[PDB]
RNA sequence: AAAAUAGAUGCGUAAGUUCGCAAGAAGCAUUGGCUCUGAGGGCAACAACUCAGAACUGCUUACGGCGGGGAAUCCAACUGUAUAAU
RNA sequence: GUGGAAAUGCGGCCAGGUGACCAAUCAAUCCUCCCACGGUGAGCUUUCUUUUCACCAUAAUCCACUUGGGCCUUUCGAGUUGUUCGGAACGGGGGCUCAAGAUUGAAAAAUGCAGUUGUGAGUUCUAUUAAAGCAAAAACCUGGGG
């Protein structure tokens, strides 16, 4: 089964070029990865449309990033709001 | 036995499902298969779950159904899951009890 | 913390579905609550925890005996 | 169960017992399948299909060339009167 | 086609179709809406209402 | 240690969820027929809403056994006909104004 | 243009490569009939039909259907679209 | 209005639901097909053929009442063909309830047909791509409140 290298990208066969797959592959996996829920303490988030992350556990929906539940930009804003508290 | 449509419509759309039926006369006859609906649900924002005491009556027959066929005899009975009611009965009580304390 | 030695020292119920019931009986000798608890769930143990005059420690776990 | 054939309306005594088979073998009639008569009653402990006797009859009438003269029918649950047109 | 089961109801209830069956004897009471039927097993009570 | 009799509970299940109720009898020990602690519970089967207004002030009451987990104990504290008057009149006095105020879910 | 390849099974499969491929690469091989065997389940206290094997035996290599392959260069990366009527 | 410890059972406005939205697959029935049995009719019949063929039907409507899911309650395993799940309650006992379904019967044998069930298969209907997320609304329903 397992690909030596390209995983989810294996479906694309020998096309689209190596780099673009390499770069699609990161976003592709975080996109289908289950991302950690602060609410449940559970890996549980899964995306259901770009920027939408349903929680498999407690019904819920974080907004979040496209291919990832949290943007690096967002890491700043949340604490920065915490510090203003 | 090959069958053909009997209602004036002739497309294999979802609302026109048909049931093949051997008859007492030994005909094989398509019959309209009812457009079953899923029944009452708790609201979509509350996870959208099928309610327990309620039947999936088509509104075509929902008018003729007994009232309790579409509900339970509990507050929010045809609307909310029992947990969802209890979520409120708690949330009503506990939230007011904190407000009653914020006067002190 | 010290509640870990509690695990071997004595009894402990776990989870709100029965940590609340140790709390009605007042069998509860303490009640830990992880931060993760939703506020209306957590308030509910927080409210029994007042009626039982049980010790409360925001950190669900209840230690009936120890 | 005794099968029968009411010939009374219109050899055939003989042809049957030579041409009936309690198992694979033909014409070897064990005491458990006695036959005889204007009715070829066929007594048996054996599990024959009833229409087998409607069959040996037609296979008989096709020999005597009667089958376009006369016609078998189940006039009872366990009988075959031989009629006509 | 609802089926009335007990006799007490049936004696309470236009033109009625008796139907003998082997091992049966139905009484198909027609009415404005339903064709009520009353099954009646043993015959001793079938004509017990038939002669009614 | 507080499901003491006279304690008022708000029912959280059945037809009567959201209804207030004083515990009457309370038996915390599990029964051979009630594998659960089960308070008796008179309740408001109808909160209150010259004789033009009198029907409106009538209080309903229900006596019931109830599993402890199917009602909510409160801060507050306090034979279907007999129970009905002792917090009918208890109402007319206004000793427990909140008790005869129903929850607004 | 025609021929040619051809199904399935078991083997075997190069360069090059974006490591997915190339690949059905290529390349040999066995295949019928028949009489048997073995394997693979269900429900209590009878049901499939695939695979496998074995003898014996047959061939006129005897339906239909079914890739020809390889080595290179140019162009375009790819699937796609598109001058209906050169 | 009312039973039930509970899931829940029976008897103006406001908010929610149905409408209402997926390929497949899996499962049930449906259906078709096959087989086995049995009947009935027909046909083959030089020979052979316990044989070949056909048929053996069950409408809506209603009444009493196994599989999948949700839930109540009570005292690491669970799970699928499959990418799951579990103290935010898993499993086990009992219960509730939905969705299909089965059987009991009413229809309905006064019909059909012509001079029987069961068993197997297929069909049927009831995730993935996604920077793609896969209509609306009347009707209607239920509630909260009056
Ligand atoms: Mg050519
Ligand atoms: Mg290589
Ligand atoms: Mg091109
Ligand atoms: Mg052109
Ligand atoms: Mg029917
Ligand atoms: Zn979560």
């Amino acid at each position: 089964k397992r690909t030596v290298k390209m995983g989810v990208m294996g479906r694309y066969g020998a096309r689209y070029g190596a780099n673009p797959r390499k770069r699609a592959k990161k976003l592709e996996v975080s996109q289908h990865a289950r991302h950690f829920c602060s609410f449940c303490g559970k890996f549980a988030f899964r995306r259901k449309a770009v920027g939408i992350w349903r929680c498999d556990g407690c019904s819920k929906t974080m907004a979040g990033g496209a291919y990832t539940l949290s943007t690096p930009n967002n890491s700043t804003v949340r604490s920065t709001v915490r510090r203003l508290r | 036995p090959r069958v053909q449509y009997r209602r004036r419509m002739h497309y294999a759309t979802r609302g026109n499902r048909m049931k093949l039926v051997r008859t007492p006369g030994n005909r094989l006859v398509m019959q309209k298969r009812v457009k079953r609906s899923q029944g009452p649900h708790t609201p979509w924002v509350l996870g959208h779950k099928r309610l327990a005491g309620t039947k999936a009556l088509r509104h075509t027959e929902a008018r003729l159904a007994s009232r309790h066929e579409k509900s339970t005899s509990r507050p929010y009975g045809g609307v909310l899951s029992h947990e969802q009611v209890r979520d409120r009965i708690v949330r009503a009580f506990l939230i007011e009890e904190q407000r009653i304390v914020k006067r002190a | 913390t010290k509640i870990q030695l509690v695990m071997k020292s004595g009894k402990y119920v776990l989870g709100t579905k029965q940590t609340l019931k140790t709390l009605r009986q007042g069998r509860s000798k303490l009640v830990v609550i992880s931060s993760n608890c939703p506020p209306i769930r957590k308030a509910e143990i927080e409210y029994y925890c007042t009626l039982s005059k049980t010790p409360m420690h925001h950190y669900v776990l209840s230690i009936t005996d120890v | 169960k005794v099968f029968k054939i009411d010939c009374t309306i219109p050899n055939f005594e003989q042809y049957f017992q030579e041409n009936v088979k309690l198992n694979g073998r033909k014409g070897k009639l064990t005491e458990k399948v006695r036959v005889g008569l204007n009715v070829l009653t066929i007594t048996t402990t054996m599990a024959y299909r009833k229409k087998y006797f409607k069959y040996l009859t037609k296979k008989f009438l096709k020999k005597k060339d009667l089958r376009d003269w006369i016609r078998i029918l189940a006039r009872g649950k366990d009988t075959y009167q031989l009629k006509y047109f | 086609p609802r089926e009335i089961k007990n006799l007490k109801e049936f004696l309470a209830i236009r033109c009625v179709k008796v139907k003998h069956n082997p091992a049966q004897t139905k009484f198909k009471v027609r009415c404005s809406r339903y064709l009520y039927t009353l099954v009646v097993a043993d015959k001793k009570k079938a004509d017990k209402i038939e002669r009614s | 240690k507080f499901l003491k009799p006279g304690k008022v509970v708000i029912v959280t299940s059945g037809r009567y969820a959201g209804k207030k109720a004083v515990i009457v009898q309370n038996t915390d020990s599990k029964s051979k027929e009630r594998p659960y602690g089960h308070s008796l519970i008179a309740g408001m089967k109808k909160y209150p809403k010259k004789r033009t207004i009198q029907r409106r002030s009538r209080v309903g009451v229900f006596l019931r056994v109830v599993n402890h987990k199917h009602f909510l104990p409160t801060r507050y504290n306090m034979s279907k006909q007999l129970v009905r008057k002792l917090f009918q009149a208890r109402y007319n006095a206004g000793s427990n104004r909140w008790f005869f105020q129903r929850l607004r879910f």
